[PDB]
């Protein structure tokens, strides 16, 4: 494949999403402020802040099709941004009414309504009343035991995939009333109240990530044992069809994006995304997309003769520091789309510790 | 991290900066000269001395002496005003909130060094300074560690043999030719 | 004095481990005997110069648990003997022929003896841990930090 | 050094490279709130098992993983009782100036002598790569350290003794 | 149009209307005299005579600041006149004659202070209409309950009120003579230990920013004495806005124990949650579930980062030594809630401003102009007859 | 730091922008008026005050009158600098020279404490104010003159000069 | 059994006063600074004191190891007590005990390190540490014989390099009335040098602005009297005979500084801008912020102490400002209320232990026989560790 460094953030960022356009992204830091950025010629450049939170800011997702950003932050508080007309974006808190700090958030492919994870043991899932101007949460605690690792919605809008951090996958509907209609029967199930346990599926590990088959009759899920396995729900209250369970030899998985209906893309502590090839039958790691092992008479500048001197005191080696091979410097946060239709992706955004948002063309 | 004032008395040039600097930001000859007419002019505040370039503009009627000579200062008083202007009317910044760093040639009196530091920490009230060696700063800047550096500015010549890290003290050898000399013949 | 005296170990209690983990559904005597019979054949194939295949008969079956201490000792004592009586030179190819979760358990129990030199010959586990490591990759280190405690 | 420590010091840094798998937590007990999980121990569900290396039963090596710290305490051999004084003063001297190091304890753990603890943050900003790299230098360079120090006392005493009987 | 509300806290001021939802302009209650030291003081745009609130705190370094406000109390009131004056001319910039405002004030306050507050306010304002509430009923308004206790901490004074369904308990009203100021001054006290000293008058307000960015409540004491005598991850690095880094390290978890331990700062009154439980237990046996089962955190203060868990867990402790006097059988059967509302540190002005079109339209509820100057200061009791 | 002009209790003083049209005592011109000649003024009280003035480090300012005093103090810390090795016609000279000298003045770029100074409001109020600062300084140059020589005559007591580097408030004209 | 003298350690900014319990008078008083290089090995070459002073152009470069009352570099503090132990006080370190004092509002990590020194470097039978102040208190009263202590007070303990206003009643030290300015003999020492730097004297050493003080200087009421005082009267031009090495009768004439310097307790503006609140208001505020009750013994009862309260009219300077602020606060609530009152008296006590208060507080309290239990016996450390001793007990409360 072929990869274009976005930018260098000066500071991790273990979020980003852009807009249904593609023109401006927003990502997140580590401290309180939130990032805006946009294009500037060929690079980006700063565009302004976010200051309203207190504490670290955990998770930020961007609403294509209404154009909104939702901000959950450590400060047990919800944040929900639109544009003015002007320009300017307006602030509004949501009242999630956790115990402890949020820690992923997702809007629904509707964007009618959005499920915030949390370690408060719970679930929150908020809608809006527009006969109220509200914003009301609901919470889910029947099956959930641990802290939340990670959230993924359904197409059908209702399913709600957690990942949950006491090595059990879990899927939930979070269908209600006033907001969604009724959903068409599925596999995963048909009589899906609010708050009901569709399925439970075990791991090796913290479930770091889930995620639905763009078909939507599957799920993929990654334990903290660097295995990712891929989920093939036959009925309700009966065992899936096939369990299939790849086990890698490198660092363990973070974050599961579907690049097709039968292809998996995922990328963890191996500073690289990975590829999975294969059906029903079985899969298997297909290619390493970072390259792999690339490894990749004339005046001295005084900024360099100065670093060489810097490094010869206040080391005894005065060398190349790192000259690390893997585009990326530290762990890698998540795989987002880029663009192309559903069940057709060629390129797909990532970000890190290192700050570094490279985009992957496929 | 940790700015310092750089300032190199040459015998001809007063370079300075800050420390980190790609290159010096202040750079003027060192000559003091009073006028030497009547005068009988008045008005427009005709000062009583010229330090630097507006030296250098009036030298027409300015009778230009350098502080300096070879190596080693004579002119104290000169001295301090150059120091004076170069901290204030061309650096912009006050004595005691930058170090600083001196240069002295080789062999030169201790007298001068002594009265140097003397000078730079009674009256400039600076919180610290150096007086490094100038072939020393030089094998610096040629980015290397050993080797024999020749130096030769407008008041001494002077060769400081330098291997790795130590420098021999018994094979310096200092010439009084130099620019000044140079533009004299 | 009201500052100690916590309360916060009752009032809500903690996840503990058999929460996170599946139980044994086996019994205690079963396994017990399992362990017993395994054990005299690994014995007898390092008698008569077969270690690799005494070492593969005894990768079969791997006992766990809280109450199975005991038994636990005596098989990873016939375990590093087992593995301590295999020519260095043969490792690769053991190595190479196995399962993931075959190399699994036989880094995991390498590892647990490591934990005790004061009975046991360090340098083997120590060759066959950096052999494994080398061939198989580090996913067998990352199964063994997400591995269960009583194993 | 080496060419004497190869397997018991690769062991260390695979193990280590694996443990360093971090990532930013909150406290699960207390809101708004982060603390290093490994030296907590209130929530057991992401607590990874402790693991030991060693080469030697006088040379262990302790380490304990969690969600976003990493606690990793070693023995360095000590033959004999002058050894024993001369490492219990130097790893004094390195834990009493933690505050500029970032991955050292001012006190160690119990039965040892040293105990390192690498929190997220670290990993975070600081590049992760020579983390261990330094690790396995200083398990090395610390017996150097001993081995050099025991030869200087022997000196120093040997002067001191030829200086006072040199005065008759 | 609107009746105005007015809630004048010890180290801020808020300033609303009716309907209103988030305070429409916050700004400390400082006053800036201009002052000459050895600074560089570049001339922005000009230094006034007197320079208040958002300017005041922004040109703070050429400017030495006053606080009128003590203790809950004003100290010096021309310079409060300022901040009145200020507030309404520039940052609402509405002043009319006769107008409704809603005052605020904590509950044991010395009776002078109140009665010249509305004195000053009759006089030099004119308006037609005047209440003071406690702050405790705003809070308790803020989130709609009707009955419960609520405790309120602020920059000058923390207090706590118990509620019972509409009918507040004005013999059992608390006073802790311990706030977000003693708090600073015991952080500049523990960074003094290190070498740093803040004796200027800006640096007040950097120590105050500081202590907002990074102190935090223990929820163990021994975990975090354990914590910071062998490990190093506790120290965090601040920059000053003069540009210098200071090392903070058990000063975060110190700062705001004082809270819970008054005696550090030589206080002999009892610590935040011993303080809520003889409260709740001088109550009368029948309503002490609906005060334990609802307590309300409000103010600025309350805002520490692991504050009401530890107030919970502590409570619930505090219940189990008193009461059970060790027994564990009955501790499952105990019920405390404590309420953490995101805005809780503006609670007060959101009650306020509740209650402003609560009572409106009918200025027989409150005192006027005329009530007031014919029937003098005695007039003003249709408040309320607290104690 | 608590010393300051005695004169700023002073009620219905003109003024021009924020500095006070304070009574001064003086042979030379201009529009100040004259005061009682068996009191303490302003310049007089500057000049004994100085001594003790410059050596603070932190000064609050109470009114115009301190205005003037800061004014008065960052004169003399030029005077002390500029007189020091001359003789005393010469050094009347020199002053006089220098205070008649076309300065700045608040409202201007040059001047360095434009911060506290407030510009004039009117074009004759800048004149004005040209016409007060120039008679201030040349009588304040007149009454240094007259007291640092209260001993000799060809040299200046070094005394009274070891102030000249004394650099007050660090701002000065 | 019968047990050997203690020995009383003091380790100032700018003296070490070492000495005996029961003696009348330390038997070293000599400066705090060791003198080192840069065929005996750099590791011994060292002298402090009185030798380090006389030996310091022969090839060694002076270092003072405490500075502001807090000790930084600890090889020059631990060659310092080798040196004194060893060559000096003389004294087997395995049978003795000591007292060592330290200022208050000290690391706990230096008391840390002072206790691991002396209990492994020397490893003494027993080591105590008390605070500078106490002793002052101690060391207060005169004729104690049986029953005349004051125990309720102040001591305003000002030194080389730190001052420190302690309150105490009834023996214990209320901690949240602890407050220090950080200005003492030497930051008006270096003042006294900047004068004789601007009046350009043929000798500026530190030791001539040391021995100007130790002769000349003095406090007076206020400075602008005080300088048209000096204007009008010429028999106040002093001019100090120097000797400084060569120059013989090289006469300074002294100036302003004799009441220059001094005025820095009672205006600290012209030190620096680190502190700006007068000592007699310090002083005030620290006496205000104490308990209700101890208020009339705080301010009966005031001990000066240390080398830099020696100036004088110091005292009378500082119990007339005391005085008049009182005086202003009582009469303003006197006419706010309309009665009369007895009032409070203030009596700043001066006594013939002034340069050596907290050494000779330190030798009487060291012979009482309960003292040596309070010490930190050797098997408490080895079996506790080495953190014994970091528990900071006089002000704050721990945990
Ligand atoms: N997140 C936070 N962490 C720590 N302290 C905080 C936080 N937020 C606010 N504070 C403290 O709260 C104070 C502001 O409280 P506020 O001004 O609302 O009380 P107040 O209205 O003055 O009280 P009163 O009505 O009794 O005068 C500030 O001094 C600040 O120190
Ligand atoms: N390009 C040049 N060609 C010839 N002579 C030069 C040139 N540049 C400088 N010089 C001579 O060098 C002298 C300046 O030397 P300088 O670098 O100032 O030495 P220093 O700093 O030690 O005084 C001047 O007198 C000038 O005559
Ligand atoms: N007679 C004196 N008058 C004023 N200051 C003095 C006098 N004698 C000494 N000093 C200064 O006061 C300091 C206090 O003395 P001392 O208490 O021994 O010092 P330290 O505070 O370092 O323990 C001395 O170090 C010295 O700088
Ligand atoms: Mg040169
Ligand atoms: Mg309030
Ligand atoms: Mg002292």
């Amino acid at each position: 494949a072929t990869s274009q460094v976005l930018h260098i953030l000066p500071k991790p960022s273990y979020e980003h999403a852009f807009n249904s356009q593609r023109t401006e992204f927003v990502t997140t830091t580590a401290t309180n402020q939130v990032e805006l950025y946009e294009q500037d010629g060929n690079g980006w450049k700063h565009a302004r802040t976010f200051s309203d939170h207190d504490k670290i800011v955990t998770c930020v997702d961007w609403a294509p099709k209404s154009n909104r950003i939702v901000t959950c932050s450590q400060d047990r508080n919800a944040y929900v941004y639109e544009k003015r007309p002007d320009g300017t974006w307006k602030q509004t808190l949501v009242l999630l009414r956790l115990n402890r700090a949020a820690t992923f958030v997702r809007w629904s492919p509707n964007e009618d309504k959005f499920a915030v994870g949390s370690g408060a043991r719970v679930i929150s899932v908020c809608y809006f009343e527009q006969e109220n101007d509200w914003w009301v949460s609901k919470h889910l605690k029947r099956p959930l035991r641990s802290t939340i690792l990670s959230l993924d919605w359904h197409p059908n809008n209702v399913l709600l995939a957690a990942g949950c951090a006491d090595r059990k996958a879990y899927v939930l509907s979070a269908y209600v009333r006033d907001v969604d209609a009724k959903p068409e029967a599925s596999v995963w199930g048909s009589r899906l109240p609010f708050n009901t346990v569709c399925a439970e599926y075990p791991s090796g590990g913290w479930v770091h990530a889930v995620g639905f088959s763009p078909s939507g009759n599957a799920l993929a899920y990654a334990g903290h044992d660097s295995s990712v396995t891929i989920a093939y729900p036959s009925a309700p209250e009966q065992p899936p069809r096939a369990l299939i369970t790849v086990k890698l030899s490198q660092l363990p998985l973070r974050s599961l994006l579907w690049a097709n209906e039968s292809a998996i893309v995922a990328a963890g502590y191996n500073y690289s995304p990975i590829l999975l090839q294969g059906n029903e039958s079985g899969w298997a790691h297909t290619r390493d997309l970072d390259a792999g092992t690339s490894k990749t008479e004339g005046p001295v500048s005084f900024t360099a003769l100065r670093s060489t001197f810097r490094n010869m005191d206040l080391k005894g080696s005065s060398q190349s520091i790192s000259s690390l091979p893997t585009v990326h410097q530290n762990m890698i946060a998540t795989l987002r789309p880029y663009a192309g239709t559903p069940g057709n992706i060629t390129a797909f955004t990532s970000s890190g510790t290192d700050g570094r948002v490279v985009l992957w063309t496929l | 991290e940790t700015t310092a004032l750089v300032c190199d008395n040459g015998s001809g040039l007063v370079k300075a900066g800050f420390a980190g600097d790609d290159a010096p930001r202040a750079v003027f000859p060192s000559i003091v000269g009073r006028p030497r007419h009547q005068g009988v002019m008045v008005g427009m505040g005709q000062k009583d001395s010229y330090v630097g370039d507006e030296a250098q503009s009036k030298r027409g009627i300015l009778t230009l002496k350098y502080p300096i000579e070879h190596g080693i200062i004579t002119n104290w008083d000169d001295m301090e005003k150059i120091w004076h202007h170069t901290f204030y009317n061309e650096l912009r910044v006050a004595p005691e909130e930058h170090p600083t760093l001196l240069t002295e040639a080789p062999l030169n009196p201790k007298a001068n060094r002594e009265k140097m530091t003397q000078i730079m920490f009674e009256t400039f009230n600076v919180p610290a300074m150096y007086v490094a060696i100038q072939a020393v700063l030089s094998l610096y800047a040629s980015g290397r560690t050993t080797g024999i550096v020749l130096d030769s500015g407008d008041g001494v010549t002077h060769n400081v043999p330098i291997y790795e890290g130590y420098a021999l003290p018994h094979a310096i050898m200092r010439l009084d030719l130099a620019g000044r000399d140079l533009t004299d013949y | 004095t009201f500052r100690t005296l916590d309360v916060d170990s009752i009032t809500e209690p903690v996840l503990t481990e058999q929460d996170i983990f599946p139980i044994r559904n086996e019994t205690a005597e079963q396994v017990q005997a399992a362990v017993s019979q395994l054990i005299p054949q690994a014995r007898s194939a390092i008698q008569t110069g077969n270690a690799l295949q005494g070492l593969k008969t005894l990768l079969s079956y791997v006992p766990y648990g809280n109450d199975v201490q005991e038994v636990r000792t005596q098989y990873l004592n016939a375990f590093v003997d087992v593995l301590s009586n295999i020519r260095a030179a043969d490792i690769p190819a053991f190595v190479k022929e196995c399962s993931t979760e075959e190399i699994d358990n036989i880094v995991n129990f390498i590892y647990r003896g490591l934990a005790n030199p004061q009975a046991y010959n360090s340098s083997v586990l120590l060759n066959w841990h950096e052999k494994v490591v080398e061939i198989s990759g580090i996913g067998c280190i990352v199964r063994v930090l997400n591995s269960r405690p009583d194993l | 050094m080496s060419n004497t420590l190869r397997p018991y010091l690769n062991a260390v840094r695979s193990t280590l490279t694996a443990s360093l798998a971090l990532e930013e937590f909150s406290s699960e007990i207390v809101e708004r709130q982060s603390q290093p999980e490994v030296e907590v121990g209130r929530s057991p569900e992401i607590l990874l098992k402790p693991l030991v290396v060693s080469r030697n039963e006088q040379e262990q090596c302790l380490i304990e993983s969690s969600v976003n710290s990493v606690r990793f305490s070693i023995r360095i051999k000590q033959v004999d009782e002058i050894e024993r004084i001369l490492v219990r003063k130097f790893m004094q001297f390195l834990m009493g100036r933690a505050e500029s190091f970032f991955i050292l304890r001012r006190k160690p753990v119990q039965g040892y002598d040293i105990s390192f603890l690498i929190t997220n943050y670290h990993t975070e900003e600081m590049l992760k790569h020579k983390l261990v790299d330094f690790i396995i230098e200083f398990m090395e360079e610390v017996d150097a350290e001993i081995s050099e120090m025991k030869l200087f006392l022997n000196g120093r005493a040997r002067l001191v003794a030829e200086t006072y009987l040199s005065c008759f | 149009s609107a009746p105005i509300v007015l809630d004048n806290g010890t180290g801020f001021v808020k300033v609303g209307y009716a309907k209103d939802n988030f305070p429409r302009f916050q700004f400390p209650s400082i006053v800036g005299r201009p002052i000459l030291r050895a600074e560089e003081k570049t001339g922005n745009v000009q230094i006034k005579d007197v320079m208040v609130g958002d300017e005041a705190e922004a040109v703070r370094s050429l400017l030495q600041v006053k606080y009128p406000m003590e203790n809950g109390i004003i100290r010096d009131f021309e310079e409060m006149n300022q901040l009145w004056d200020y507030t309404f001319f520039e940052k609402l910039k509405i002043d009319p004659r006769g107008r409704k405002i809603l005052l605020t004030e904590p509950p044991m306050n010395p009776v002078a202070n109140r009665e010249k507050m509305c004195e000053t306010m009759f006089e030099r304002y004119g308006f037609g209409g005047v209440y003071v509430a406690i702050q405790a009923v705003l809070s308790l308004y803020a989130q709609g309950l009707s009955s419960g206790v609520v405790v309120d901490s602020g920059d000058g004074v923390t207090h706590i009120v118990p509620v019972y369904e509409s009918v507040v308990l004005n013999h059992l009203v608390g006073r802790l003579d311990v706030a977000g100021r003693d708090a600073t001054r015991y952080l500049i006290s523990l960074l003094l230990r290190k070498g740093y000293a803040f004796n200027r008058t800006a640096d007040f307000e950097t120590v105050r920013e500081m202590k907002e960015k990074l102190c935090y409540v223990s929820y163990d004491l021994e975990l975090d004495h354990k914590l910071s005598e062998e490990t190093t991850v506790l120290m965090r690095n601040y920059t000053l806005p003069d540009g210098r880094v200071i090392k903070v390290g058990s000063e975060r978890y110190e700062c705001p124990e004082c809270l819970f331990q008054p005696h550090l700062v030589g206080s002999e009154q009892p610590g935040l949650s011993e303080f809520i439980f003889d409260t709740i237990q001088a109550a009368d046996v029948d309503i002490r579930k609906y005060l334990y089962r609802a307590i309300v955190l409000s103010g600025g203060s309350s805002m520490y980062a692991g504050l009401p868990s530890r107030l919970e867990k502590e409570i619930k402790q505090l219940w189990f030594e008193r009461v059970l006097h060790g027994d564990p059988a009955r501790l499952p059967n105990f019920k405390v809630k404590i309420e953490d509302a995101p805005r809780r540190r503006h609670a007060v002005f959101i009650g306020g401003a509740v209650l402003a079109d609560i009572m409106a339209q009918n200025d027989h509820m409150w005192v006027s102009k005329a009530e007031w100057e014919e029937y003098g200061v005695r007039a003003l009791d249709k408040l309320g007859p607290r104690t | 730091p608590a010393y300051h002009s005695s004169f700023l209790s002073l009620t219905d003083v003109p003024t021009t922008g924020n500095i006070a049209m304070l009574p001064l005592k003086t042979k030379f011109r201009g529009p100040a008026y004259p005061a009682d000649e068996s009191q303490m003024d302003i310049i007089d009280e500057c000049i004994g005050l100085f001594r003790a003035n410059c050596f603070f480090r932190n000064f609050e300012i109470k009114g115009p009158a301190d205005r003037t005093l800061i004014y008065g103090t960052l004169f003399i810390s030029e005077c002390l600098g500029r007189v020091n090795g001359l003789n005393y016609r010469d050094a009347e000279r020199q002053l006089n020279s220098l205070a008649l000298e076309n300065f700045s003045i608040p409202g201007s770029a040059g001047f360095p404490l434009n911060a506290l100074y407030a510009p004039p409001l009117s074009p004759q109020d800048a004149e004005i104010m040209r016409t007060y600062l120039t008679q201030f300084r040349q009588e304040l140059a007149y009454r240094l003159l007259s007291h640092v020589y209260a001993t000799e005559k060809d040299h200046p007591s070094k005394w009274w000069t070891c102030f000249s580097k004394r650099r007050f408030m660090n701002k000065a004209l | 059994a019968s047990f050997n003298v203690p020995i009383i350690m003091d380790n100032g900014t700018g003296y070490s006063k070492l000495g005996y319990a029961g003696n009348d008078a330390p038997s070293y008083v000599f400066p705090t600074v060791i003198a080192t290089r840069s065929r005996a090995t750099e590791d011994l070459d060292f002298f402090i004191g009185n030798d380090a002073l006389k030996k310091a152009s022969a090839g060694y470069s002076l270092d003072y190891p405490i500075r502001h009352g807090q000790i930084e570099n600890w090889d020059h503090m631990e060659r310092f007590w080798q040196q004194s132990l060893f060559k000096y006080l003389r004294c087997e370190p395995e049978d003795h005990y000591f007292l060592l004092t330290e200022p208050p509002l000290n690391p706990p990590e230096n008391r840390e390190n002072t206790a691991e020194i002396m209990f492994e470097s020397f490893n003494c039978a027993g080591l105590y540490i008390a605070v500078q102040a106490v002793l002052a208190l101690a060391a207060s009263w005169t004729s104690s014989k049986v029953t005349d202590r004051s125990l309720t007070g102040t001591v305003v303990d000002s030194g080389d390099g730190v001052t420190h206003i302690i309150p105490v009643a009834e023996g214990y030290v209320i901690g949240s009335s602890i407050k220090t300015m950080p200005l003492a003999g030497r930051d008006v020492t270096y003042f006294v040098q900047s004068l004789l730097r601007d009046r350009n004297e043929p000798d500026s050493s530190l030791k001539t602005a040391e021995r100007i003080k130790e002769e000349c200087c003095y406090v007076c009421p206020d400075i602008v009297k005080e300088f048209s005082r000096f204007d009008r009267e010429p028999d106040r031009y002093l001019k100090y005979a120097s000797e400084s090495i060569t120059g013989h009768s090289t006469t300074i004439d002294v100036g302003f500084e004799r009441f220059l310097a001094p005025e820095i307790f009672f205006n600290p503006e012209i030190a620096s801008s680190d502190f700006l609140t007068p000592l007699p208001e310090l002083v005030d505020n620290v006496v205000q912020s104490s308990p209700i009750d101890v208020r009339k013994g705080l301010y009966k009862n005031i001990v000066l102490s240390g080398g830099s309260t020696l100036f004088k009219n110091f005292g009378n300077r500082l119990q007339r400002d005391l005085k008049r602020i009182v005086d202003e606060r009582i009469h303003r609530s006197e006419m706010l209320s309309g009665a009369k009152s007895g009032g409070v008296d203030v009596n700043v006590i001066s006594h013939k232990r002034q340069r050596n208060a907290v050494w000779f507080g330190g030798s009487l309290l060291a012979q009482t026989p309960e003292f040596g239990s309070y010490c930190h016996t050797k098997a408490d450390y080895e079996e506790y560790g080495a953190s014994i001793a970091r528990r900071y007990q006089i002000f704050g409360n721990s945990l």
